[PDB]
This record gives structure tokens, C-alpha cells and sequence, in this order.
């Protein structure tokens, strides 16, 4: 309803940025790397997840997976505070390939993919793996239920899938979790990619370039397609599981996504890990097929090494990129906020950026010094009738010492140009 | 910052026996420029693989090595910036750490016909291999 | 819906000479939020009057102008939603219609001592007047 | 950012009569790449002058115009980044401000023999003039 | 004493603070306050800047402010600039250039005044006038004309201007940085001619290096850096001498600086030609004016054109930014400077503490993009600790009025504290 804040192009914004340090634990071991953080906020409660590994920051290469439940609380500070309520380690952490958080009805829900094979997505199938829901609330002990993938229905001949993303969504009794699927046949079309007027590589044709750019980079015979999983149930009973693929309109290689409930709509985000290096996001129109109204963003990108750096546009067999959530601020003005990386090819210099689809409105660096950051996530909410946001950054400020993500809270500026 | 590495058969830094060794400290910048259209029109097309020392000796790659960057366009200045931080925007993580070894090669035939030749190629013929022992 | 108008002396939309003009069509929503407790604790106390253009220029109100909304509490975010329909749940009707002028101001001193000051105040010092030609 | 302007006789953006007009707002970036060694080896040598509208129409420069940038090297991709701020690291200040006009041309013959020829040249033959009315 | 961070580290805490009460605030938004200069000596400073109408060019200025002040402890554990006197130059509308010197706890301003804004391209110094304006906290300013007629020169100079960010007082002698003009090539260039760079097809390196010293607007004139030594008997019997800089490692004429720091005399020369690395050094001999040039491989400056940041090879180039340095430790060869972290644009100022061969540590001034055309830095001992004050020629509000900014900061006591 009410929305009072800066909605114009301006400089020197006052986000009133403050870092929160008491939520995420501090490990005494310097060799442990805490990586790939996830955070989902809903109805004043949050669910935080991160991975802990020994001398390696790879996600499935992790011996511990932390699951935190908490609440948003006013401390009279004129700003929202994170109150950590419960903190547990996942019972199958050393076999976790991926997890996705959902805060439903003021409680935490974690959807994880467990496998004996760290390369399960390249040489195995989902019948060989297991998928779990770990759910809990404040001080209650966590309970983990195995998802009956045998009684699962799919809209196509998928051979594998993993929960991959920064968050899911609760609608009534249904959970909607972002998922990346694997299929071993080329069932896709690429009118959007095939319409680009770019230099033709002398080797292959544009139709082949666009077909092949959807392939997995480690199994030339497999294709990674993004989608969603809809799980409806009768109070953890009589599970009904559905697997729907994303629209084939403006396809991009399988990548971690996100679903968020914001402003009465459902926003889907897909990290750009292929040739289209610009922001992939959109609101959900239909659920079958999963059709997000793709944005036409000409100003938001992400860094990456190789043939697809920041602002790269032309179709190319590319793989790589960073995950950088967005959060909508005003539906009518098409405004969004996101912690993006201000570098063409290196993952560094995070900047809080409030932007249009066509212009960047305002921005501020997170750190004055150069800061390594592999991924960011952002969630915004109403607090004291004012728009506040909390972001988590996968940081590496101490090179060689322990790695730990960072949480920042900031407010959208009420007026333009205040410093 | 460090000295960029022009990747062409006409680059002297590739020692005929020792390759190109660098001793970078953490937090250094390092570009790997693949060459523009050279004056004499000798079109140079390569495909660079992040590889292991064992497969660096044989100069062969299986499918698991990731095609780090490919030198497709002759006119456009294709490049590849590296900062030796831990977190990198590449698929498969590519943790740099310190006191490790990191080997980069290309197995490609000089032109695009053998662009994806993975058996031998420049890694042994011209020994255009970049080896990066961080530290020391 | 329309863009809400934060009612505080710290709002740029109030042009230094022209005030804040709005051209809303019928059936639009428009909130007028009176500010929360600001960070530096500068308590902002106002009393808003639905007024006529003639006394809106002179910035004076007699007893008949109706106190449209008063910003009593500093902590609680008191607000004021407007739909430009004809019927309104307010005393004295307040018919909006179309192609009319509607002026809202405050004659109050910044603090609670001059809360009910009706002679001059912010209407002329800061020209915080909302003028709405529908 | 803006679309960079490659400065060569083989660029369509140079309208045959109007040159290349741009309407940049303050705080915009704008590269002026002078071309690399082209494929067909047609070496392109120019010398660009920041100029005034009157002599941009007449296509003549005296000694007072400052050589803004010269396309010396054929192999190296020489370039020229512009931010339309007021302060610029150039000799003679070169304040940009807003709602002004800024004209950039070259009076040079295509090759190095007339590199410093300031009488006529490309300004009228090909009308390769960059005119930047900021604002509007 | 000398207890501070002397190693490569991240996240330095300079305790940076902006000073706003020193530089006046002009009521006219169209006026541009540009080209600031600041010189600190013995706890007193002299600040100078130019004011112009809808133009930030130095001689295109209708007012030139001259401020004298003092460093004072306010119990803040940091130095504050205390403005004592503030006057406008009596010949502001004719000022081509000025240089500040704080001598004996007083201010001295050495200015070049001319009716012709293009005097350096078509005239000579007999046609122009040169003045010393001097004052302190109590005395009214007095301006004396410099008798250039009674000047002795070490070469056949045809013109000169005081050009630089500051001067130096030694006894009864003033030593002011100056840029001279001469119309014949009397110079040698072993340093430029020794570079092994690609030879441009038009001319050879001896021609390239001879012509790169020419004025860009008078192909017949050459700009050579130097100093002017003015000795006098209490504003009486002036004795003026004009000496050129050493021919070792010549660079095109440009604004310089002389500073009294750490028992030494530091010379700085802005890099406005092809050698884009820091030209600075301590003074060995005075005739010829020989600074022991550094081999700095990490400090440069941005510029558009054929000589951007980190450019080394000789080329007929003109352009650059003025960025003072200040020495911190003589034994460790450490210096501090506010440089611009951009290849071609003048933006993103960064306080940089550096070696001759490595950058030690640095910090951005603003989180947002900031336009900055020139910086000057001066450091001094305060409460037995090293503090520095820098002035930046800023343009943060594009389109509105321009006014420089003053920052004070401390060299970090310990490394890596945030
Ligand atoms: C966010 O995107 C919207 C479009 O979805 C932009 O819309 C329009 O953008 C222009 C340019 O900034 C705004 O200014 C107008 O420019 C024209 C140019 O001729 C000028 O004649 C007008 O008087 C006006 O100044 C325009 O107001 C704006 N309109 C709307 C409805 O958004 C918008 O610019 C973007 N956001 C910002 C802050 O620019
Ligand atoms: C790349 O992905 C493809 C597609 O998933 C892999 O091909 C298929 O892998 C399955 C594994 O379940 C093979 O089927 C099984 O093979 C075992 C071997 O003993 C057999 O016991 C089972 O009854 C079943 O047949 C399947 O044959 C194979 N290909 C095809 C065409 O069906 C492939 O292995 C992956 N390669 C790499 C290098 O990752
Ligand atoms: C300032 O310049 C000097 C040279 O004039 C640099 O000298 C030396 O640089 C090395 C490399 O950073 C320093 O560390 C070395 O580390 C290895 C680690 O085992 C050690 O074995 C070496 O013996 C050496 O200590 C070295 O300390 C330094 N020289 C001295 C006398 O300390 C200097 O590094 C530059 N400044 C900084 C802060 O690096
Ligand atoms: C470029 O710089 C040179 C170096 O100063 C300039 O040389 C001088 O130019 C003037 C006129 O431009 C010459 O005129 C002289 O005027 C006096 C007064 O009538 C007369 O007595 C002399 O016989 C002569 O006619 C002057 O000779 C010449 N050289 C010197 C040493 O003064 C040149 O003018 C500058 N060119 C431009 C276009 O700025
Ligand atoms: C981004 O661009 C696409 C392509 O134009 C938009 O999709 C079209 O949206 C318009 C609405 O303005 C419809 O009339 C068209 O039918 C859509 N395209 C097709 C092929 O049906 C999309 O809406 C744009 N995103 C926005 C406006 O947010
Ligand atoms: C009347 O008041 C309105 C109030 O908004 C003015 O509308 C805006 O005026 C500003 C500055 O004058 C412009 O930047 C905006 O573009 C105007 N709004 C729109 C939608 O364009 C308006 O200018 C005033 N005067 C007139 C003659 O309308
Ligand atoms: C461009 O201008 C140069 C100027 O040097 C021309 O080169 C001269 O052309 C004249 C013809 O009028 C010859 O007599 C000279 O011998 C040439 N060289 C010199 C040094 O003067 C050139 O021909 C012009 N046209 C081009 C380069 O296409
Ligand atoms: C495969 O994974 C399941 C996960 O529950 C585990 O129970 C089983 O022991 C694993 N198989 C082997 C051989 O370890
Ligand atoms: C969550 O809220 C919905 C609201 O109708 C309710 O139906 C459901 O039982 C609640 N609990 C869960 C676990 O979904
Ligand atoms: C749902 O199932 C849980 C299982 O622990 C049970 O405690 C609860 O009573 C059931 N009903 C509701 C409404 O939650
Ligand atoms: C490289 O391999 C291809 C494979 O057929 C061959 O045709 C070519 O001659 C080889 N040499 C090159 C491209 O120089
Ligand atoms: C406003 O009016 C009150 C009425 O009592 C008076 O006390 C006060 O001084 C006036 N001015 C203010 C609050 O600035
Ligand atoms: C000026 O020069 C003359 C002769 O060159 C000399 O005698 C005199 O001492 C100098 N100084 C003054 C102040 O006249
Ligand atoms: C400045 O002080 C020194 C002290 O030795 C003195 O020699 C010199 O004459 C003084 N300058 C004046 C008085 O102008
Ligand atoms: C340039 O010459 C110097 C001295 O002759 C020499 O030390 C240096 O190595 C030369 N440069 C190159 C690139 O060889
Ligand atoms: C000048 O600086 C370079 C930079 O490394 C250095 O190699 C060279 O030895 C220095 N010259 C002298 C005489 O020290």
C-alpha cells in the first residue's frame, strides 16, 4: 500500500548499512571454510543455511551443514535485528549435494539432496539418491522425513534433479522449491537465442551453438534444465510431488535459482551461468508450465572469467558466473535491489544497487577496500512501515585464514541524495 | 597487479623446456590475453584447459578438465582476468589457496580444425604451458 | 494507487515556492503518512486542515475548517488513506468529484506547544501545502 | 556507459552529412577506440583535434587546437575513454558542463604522410566528425 | 617516534576526517573554486585557490583567495586547520599562476600577473609582472613587485611562471618551483633516448624526445622546469636567480613542488608527458637543481590519450594530473600520496602509502564514484605521531558548484586494524 522512498536516479545514498555478526557462528578452526550461504525471510522469521568444509569451499565437499532458525525483532534501534533461535547441524551433512531453505508458517524447512556420488549429476539418476525435508522451529528438535520420489510425477522424461537455489516459497499447504533437472535428450527450442544478430563462430552454426549451450559442461551427453518442484501434503502425510520444467522461452543453462513471496507476487530468479550475462528474473504467470515473465534488464549483470564476462551479450558456449539475488521494492515503478559485484571478470567489490530495468538508480560499495565475494543474497521486508533489507555475502576478506559469510542490514533511502 | 600473458606461438616467455613459470602471491591481478588479429594474418585459435600435473605431462585431457577459455574471435580482444583470491566466479569452484600448484595448457592444433584436439598439440610441440606455484 | 506523500519538514517534494502539486484521477489511492519517530528523536507534531484555496494562501484557519488528521503520537506511524471517490467516511462529507481543487496544509509549529496554532506556521515557513487539481 | 565509437573510414555511424551525433548525459562513459590492425591490412593513421563549431564547419585547425588523441600504433588497440564530468585530466581543463556542444574531428590524410595535415582531410571528405550535444 | 605500519597489509584505519570550516562557501552556484594549493610548515599553513565564473580554468578566474592559518590541538588527538587571515589577491583578474610558501610562521604567495592569458605562447617575461604577496595572522597583506630586471639566469630563458603546489623557505632565500619557456633546443635526452621501445615510423627517438619538450600550442617553444631563488634584506635589495632543473631524466614543463620534510628538501614534478611514473626526489645540489630521481614502479596517474596510467614509452604526449607526495620514513623509503585509481579518467581518489617498488596500503576516500582533478598532501609530526592533511580538487556535485575538500588522516599505528 504505502511506499515512501527514493525512486529516482541519485548519488550518495544513505542505506544506513550495519553488519550483523552475532547470528552466524564463528568457527575456532582456521582451516574450516564456511561457504555457499542461504537465507530466507518470511513473516518475521528466517531460515539460514551454510556449508562447512575442511580445507575446501566446495558445496558437496562439506562435512557440516548448519541450519539456523530465527526471528526478526525490534530492539528499539529504529532498524530490524536478527534473533537466532535454533541452530543444528544436518544429520547427513557429509553426503549433502544441495539444500534449499523455506520459512513456512513461522518455521524452518530445508529441502536437501543427499547422494553417495558427488558426481551424481554427471553419471547417476535420482532413483539412486535420496531427498529429505528437515523441519523445525524454536528449540524444537529437528525432524527429517524422506521424500518419496517413487510417488513423484514429472512433466518430462527427467533423469536427475537437485534442489538448487537461494530459497523456496510456501503457498497454503504447498511448497514450491527451485530445482535443476538433468535430461539426456535435446527436447528444447531456442528462438530467443537463435534470434540474436552476433558474429557467427566459424566452427558451428547458431542453432547448434544455442542447442549445445544448454548441455552440462561435465557430461557432453547431459542437459541441465531449470524448473520447480511442487510438494503438497496433509501435515507431512500423503505427499503429492510434482516436477514442472521452466518455460522454454529464453532458456538459460541450468543454474541455482530462487522463488520469493514479495508484494503479493512470486518472483523467480535464475543465476546467469551461460552466455546471457544479464539479470534473469521475473514474476510467475502460470505454474504449468513454469512461466516467469522475463525482465528486459539492460543494466544488471555479474562478473565471470572467460568468453562471457560482465555485460557480455552474444550467444556462446559459456559456463560460469555468480549467484546474486534480487528483491523487488515497488511493482509499479519496476524497482529492485541487489548486491552485485562491481567487476567485469573477478568476483569482488560488492555494491548494493537499487535499479530500474533500464537504468541504475543508485549504488554504494559494501566495503571501502577490495573484498572478495562469490555470491550474494538479498531479502527485503516491511519494518516499522519502512522498507528494510538484509543481505548475506559469501565473503573472503581474510585470504588464507577462515572464510565466513557476512550479514548486512540496510534501509532504502527515504529521500534522494542524503549523505 | 602482474604482467599479462599474451598467448600466441609468437611469445618468448614460453621457455622451450621449462614452460612459463610464475610465483604470484595471493591477491595479485593477472590477465591472460589471447592475441588479437596479428599483423601477418596468422589466425591463432586455441582452447585452454585447467589441468592436473599428471595430465600436464602427457599433454592430454579427459572430459573432466574444464575448458577454461577458448580463443574464438580473431578480431575481438578476448581476455581472462585472474585474481588469486579463494572465491572465483568459475564453475567447479577453482579454489586458489596458497602453497598450491595450478597448471594451464592447451592441447589444440594451431588453427580451428584441431581446436578441440585433446591428445597432444601445443602443450608438447611448443610447450606453451603456464604453471603457477603460488608462494615462494 | 499513487505514490504516498510523507508529511514532514524533511520532504523535497514540497517545492520552495509551489508546494507539492498532485494531479490524481478518480478512483486512485493516495496515502499521507505522518512520520514515525525519526532517528535523531526530533519529534514532529502537526495538525492537518482540509482547507479552501483563499485561506490556504493566507495560511490561516478559523474554527470551521475541519481538523482532517492530527499527528499526535510520535512513535506510532499514523497515516491517512485517500480514495478519490465521492463518498468518504469523514464528517462533513468531503466530496471529491472531478475537475476541482483540494488544498491541505498545517498551520502548526514544529512541536506540540504550537500543535493547535492556527495563525501561520508551516504553511508559509516551509510552504508544506498539498494542492490537488483532480 | 555508451556504445564505443570505432574511429575508421569503415564505420556506418558516420552519417555522410551529419557526422556522428550523440546526446550523452552527464556521468556517461564513452570509449573512442581507434581501430586495430584491420584484416585487409589497411593501416589507418589519424590525429584528432578538439575543435569549435565554426572551424568544424570550415574543417580547418590552427596551432591552438590541442591534439586530443593520435592513432599512432596500428597493432596496439589505442583507445580514449571519456566521462562527461566537469574535471578532466587533460591539458587546458576541458570542462564539459551541461547543455553544451562538443565537436571532435580529424584533419588528417588516411596515411602517415599527412598525419599532421591540418588544412582539410577527413573532416570534409568522409565527414567523420563526432558532435556531442549533452542534454536534451 | 617511528612506530607505525611499515608492511603490506589490507584494511587500513587512517581515521579519515573531512574539514569543512577552512575553505569558504561561495553563495553563487555558478562560481567554480578550482586549483587548490596548500603548504604546511612549522605548524602554520598557506592555502590558495581560484574562483571563476562558469569556468574552472586557473587564469580564467575573477577572484583568487589567499588564506593563512595555523595547526592547533583541540584535544582531539588530531590536527585541525585554524583559519586566521583571509584575503583576495589584488590582481586576481590577471593572475596566471601562484605558489604558496609558509615562511617563519607567515604566508608568502608568489604570483605571475599578466594582461594576456596566452602570454606563455606569444610573449616574454619583460612584458609581464611578478609579485610577492605576504601577510600573517595580524599584519595587513603587502604586495611587492619582483624586479625581474635585476634577475640572473643560468640560461637564455625567454619566459617563466611560478608553477607548482608549494615552495620552500631556506634562511633568507625563497625557493619557488617555476616553469620556464625557451625557444631553442639546448637540451640533451640520454634518459629518453635510452628507452628500448617501438620507434614510431614518422620520426626517430632523438626527434621524438626533442619535440616532446615543445609547448603543444607553440611548436617553436620549449617548457623546462626549474627553480627561482629570491634572497633579500627584509624586503630590501632583492637578489633573484633563476636556475633550470637537471637535464638528467627531463620531462615536459609541469607544475612541481618543493617541501621541507624530515630534514630534507623534497622535489615533486607532475607527470604531464610520456613518463607517467612518479617524478620526485630529494635535492642533492642546487646548481644545477638536481633531485635524486626515484625509480617508482607503482605510482602513476590517469590521463586520456596516448599516455594513460602506467605508460612508459616515449611519445609526443600532453596531459596528466597533479598529485603531491609526502615522505614518511627516510630509511624505509616510504611515501604517502592521494592518487587517482583509474587508467584514463580522473576519479576514485585513494590514499596510498607506498614503497619505490611496491604499494604498501591504500584506502578509497568515498564509497561512491568521485571526480577529482588534483590532490596535494602534507604530513607532519603532531603529538609525536605522524598526521597528514590533503586537499582534493573535487567535483562531487556535477552540474552544481565546485569546491575542494580537505581531509586529515593518521598513518596507522598497527597493520590491519578494522
Ligand atoms: C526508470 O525507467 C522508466 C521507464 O520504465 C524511465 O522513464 C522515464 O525516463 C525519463 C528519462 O530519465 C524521465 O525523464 C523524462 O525525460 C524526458 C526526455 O525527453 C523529458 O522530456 C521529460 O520531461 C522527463 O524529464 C521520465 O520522467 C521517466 N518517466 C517515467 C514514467 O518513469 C525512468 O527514467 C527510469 N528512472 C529514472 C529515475 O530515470
Ligand atoms: C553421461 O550421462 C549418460 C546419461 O545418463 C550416462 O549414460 C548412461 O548411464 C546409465 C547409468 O545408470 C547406463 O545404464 C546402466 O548401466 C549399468 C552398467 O552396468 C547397467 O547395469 C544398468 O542396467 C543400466 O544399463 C546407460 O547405459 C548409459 N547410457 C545409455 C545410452 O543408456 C553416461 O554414463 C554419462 N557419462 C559420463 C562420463 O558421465
Ligand atoms: C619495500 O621494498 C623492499 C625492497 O627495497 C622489499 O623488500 C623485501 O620484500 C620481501 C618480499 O615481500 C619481504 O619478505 C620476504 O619474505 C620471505 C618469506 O619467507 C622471507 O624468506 C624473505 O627473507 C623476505 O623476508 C622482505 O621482508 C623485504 N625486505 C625486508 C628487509 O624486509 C619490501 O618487501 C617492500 N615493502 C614491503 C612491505 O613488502
Ligand atoms: C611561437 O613562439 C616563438 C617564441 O617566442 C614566437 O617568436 C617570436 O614571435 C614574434 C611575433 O610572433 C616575433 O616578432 C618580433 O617582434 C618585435 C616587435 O616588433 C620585433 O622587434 C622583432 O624583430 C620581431 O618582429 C619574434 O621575433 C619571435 N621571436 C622572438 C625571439 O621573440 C612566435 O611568435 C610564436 N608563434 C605563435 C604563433 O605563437
Ligand atoms: C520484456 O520484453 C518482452 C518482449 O517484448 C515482453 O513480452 C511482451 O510483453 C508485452 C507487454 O508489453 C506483450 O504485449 C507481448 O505479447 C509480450 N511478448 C510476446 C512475445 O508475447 C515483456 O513483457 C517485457 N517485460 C516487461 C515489460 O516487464
Ligand atoms: C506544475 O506542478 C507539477 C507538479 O509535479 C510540475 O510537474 C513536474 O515539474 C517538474 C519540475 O518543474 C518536472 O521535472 C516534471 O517533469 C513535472 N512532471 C511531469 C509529469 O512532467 C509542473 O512542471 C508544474 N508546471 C506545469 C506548467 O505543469
Ligand atoms: C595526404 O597528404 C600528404 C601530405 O604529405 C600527401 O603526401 C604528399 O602528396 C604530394 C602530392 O600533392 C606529393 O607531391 C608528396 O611527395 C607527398 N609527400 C609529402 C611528404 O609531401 C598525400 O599524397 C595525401 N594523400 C594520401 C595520403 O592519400
Ligand atoms: C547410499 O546412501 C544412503 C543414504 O541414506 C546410505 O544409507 C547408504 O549406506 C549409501 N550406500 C553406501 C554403499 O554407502
Ligand atoms: C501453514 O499455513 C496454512 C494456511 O492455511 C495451513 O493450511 C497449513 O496447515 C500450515 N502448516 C503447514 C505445515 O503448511
Ligand atoms: C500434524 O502432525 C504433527 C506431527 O508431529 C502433530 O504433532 C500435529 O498434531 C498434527 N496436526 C497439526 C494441525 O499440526
Ligand atoms: C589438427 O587436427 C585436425 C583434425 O582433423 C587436422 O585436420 C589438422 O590438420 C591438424 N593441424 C592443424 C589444424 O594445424
Ligand atoms: C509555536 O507555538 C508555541 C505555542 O505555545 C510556542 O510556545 C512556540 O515558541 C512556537 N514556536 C516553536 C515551537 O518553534
Ligand atoms: C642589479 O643589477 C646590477 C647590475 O647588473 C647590480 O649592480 C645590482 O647590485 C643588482 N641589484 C640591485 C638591487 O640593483
Ligand atoms: C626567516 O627566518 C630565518 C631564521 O634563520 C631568517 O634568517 C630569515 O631572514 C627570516 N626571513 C625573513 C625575516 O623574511
Ligand atoms: C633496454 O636497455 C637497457 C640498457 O641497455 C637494458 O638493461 C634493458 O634490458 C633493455 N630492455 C629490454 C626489454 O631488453
Ligand atoms: C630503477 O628501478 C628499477 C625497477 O625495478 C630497478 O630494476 C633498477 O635497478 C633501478 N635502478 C637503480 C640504479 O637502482
Amino acid at each position: 500500500t504505502g511506499k515512501i522512498f527514493c525512486k529516482s536516479v541519485s548519488k550518495d545514498p544513505d542505506f544506513r548499512l550495519k553488519q550483523i555478526d552475532y547470528v552466524i557462528p564463528v568457527q575456532q578452526d582456521r582451516s574450516i571454510c564456511m561457504n555457499n550461504p542461504l537465507l530466507d525471510i518470511s513473516d518475521g522469521f528466517f531460515t539460514y543455511i551454510h556449508y562447512e568444509g575442511i580445507n575446501s569451499c566446495k558445496k558437496s565437499d562439506s562435512f557440516k551443514v548448519l541450519l539456523s532458525h530465527g526471528e526478526i525483532v525490534d530492539r528499539g534501534d529504529y532498524r530490524p535485528s536478527l534473533y537466532l533461535l535454533s541452530s543444528h547441524y544436518h544429520p547427513y551433512s557429509m553426503q549433502v549435494i544441495n539444500c534449499v531453505p523455506v520459512t513456512c508458517n513461522q518455521s524452518s524447512f530445508v529441502f536437501c539432496h543427499i547422494s553417495n556420488n558427488t558426481k551424481t549429476l554427471d553419471n547417476s539418476d535420482y532413483s539412486s539418491d535420496e531427498y529429505y525435508i528437515t523441519y523445525f522451529n524454536g528449540i524444537d528438535r529437528p525432524k527429517t522425513k524422506k521424500i518419496p520420489i517413487n510417488n513423484m510425477t514429472a512433466d518430462n522424461r527427467y533423469i536427475h534433479f537437485t534442489f538448487s537455489g537461494g530459497g523456496g516459497v510456501c503457498l497454503g499447504e504447498e511448497f514450491i522449491i527451485p530445482v535443476t533437472t538433468v535430461i539426456n535428450t535435446d527436447v528444447f527450442t531456442h528462438d530467443y537465442c537463435e534470434s540474436f544478430n552476433c558474429s557467427v563462430q566459424t566452427g558451428k552454426s547458431l542453432k547448434e551453438i544455442c542447442s549445445e549451450s544448454l548441455r552440462s559442461p561435465t557430461n557432453s551427453s547431459r542437459y541441465n534444465l531449470n524448473g520447480i518442484m511442487i510438494i503438497s501434503q496433509n501435515n507431512m502425510t500423503d505427499f503429492k510431488i510434482q516436477l514442472n520444467g521452466i518455460t522454454y522461452n529464453k532458456l538459460s543453462f541450468g543454474s541455482p535459482g530462487r522463488l520469493s513471496k514479495t508484494l503479493g507476487q512470486v518472483l523467480y530468479y535464475q543465476s546467469s551461468m551461460s552466455w546471457d550475462t544479464y539479470l534473469k528474473a521475473g514474476f510467475v504467470e502460470k505454474w504449468k508450465p513454469f512461466t516467469p515473465n522475463w525482465m528486459n534488464n539492460t543494466v544488471i549483470s555479474r562478473p565471470n572469467q572467460g568468453n562471457c564476462p560482465r555485460y557480455h551479450k552474444c550467444p556462446e558456449i559459456c559456463y560460469g558466473g555468480t549467484y546474486n539475488d534480487i528483491a523487488p521494492l515497488d511493482l509499479g515503478k519496476d524497482m529492485y535491489v541487489s548486491v552485485i559485484l562491481d567487476s567485469d571478470q573477478l568476483a569482488e567489490n560488492p555494491e548494493i544497487t537499487v535499479f530500474n530495468s533500464t537504468t541504475i538508480l543508485y549504488k554504494e560499495r559494501v566495503s571501502k577496500d577490495e573484498l572478495n565475494t562469490r555470491s550474494t543474497t538479498t531479502s527485503c521486508f516491511l519494518f516499522l512501515d519502512e522498507p528494510w533489507c538484509i543481505s548475506v555475502l559469501e565473503t573472503n576478506r581474510f585470504n588464507g585464514k577462515s572464510i565466513r559469510p557476512e550479514i548486512y542490514s540496510y534501509k532504502i533511502p527515504k529521500y534522494c541524495g542524503t549523505k | 597487479n602482474l604482467e599479462p600473458v599474451s598467448w600466441s606461438s609468437l611469445n618468448p616467455k614460453f621457455l622451450s623446456g621449462k614452460g612459463l613459470v610464475i610465483y604470484p602471491k595471493i591477491g595479485d591481478k593477472l590477465d591472460i590475453i589471447c592475441p588479437r588479429a596479428e599483423a601477418g594474418r596468422p589466425y591463432e585459435y586455441y582452447k585452454l584447459y585447467l589441468v592436473r600435473p599428471e595430465q600436464a605431462a602427457a599433454c592430454s585431457t579427459v572430459l573432466d578438465p574444464n575448458v577454461l577459455v577458448t580463443c574464438n574471435r580473431p578480431e575481438q580482444e578476448i581476455r581472462f582476468t585472474i585474481k588469486f583470491q579463494e572465491f572465483s566466479p568459475n564453475y567447479m569452484g577453482l579454489e586458489f589457496k596458497k602453497h598450491h600448484d595450478y597448471y594451464i595448457t592447451s592441447t589444440s592444433n594451431g588453427s580451428l580444425e584441431g581446436l578441440e584436439n585433446r591428445e597432444g598439440g601445443v602443450c608438447r610441440t611448443r610447450t606453451m604451458k603456464i604453471i603457477m606455484k603460488v608462494g615462494q
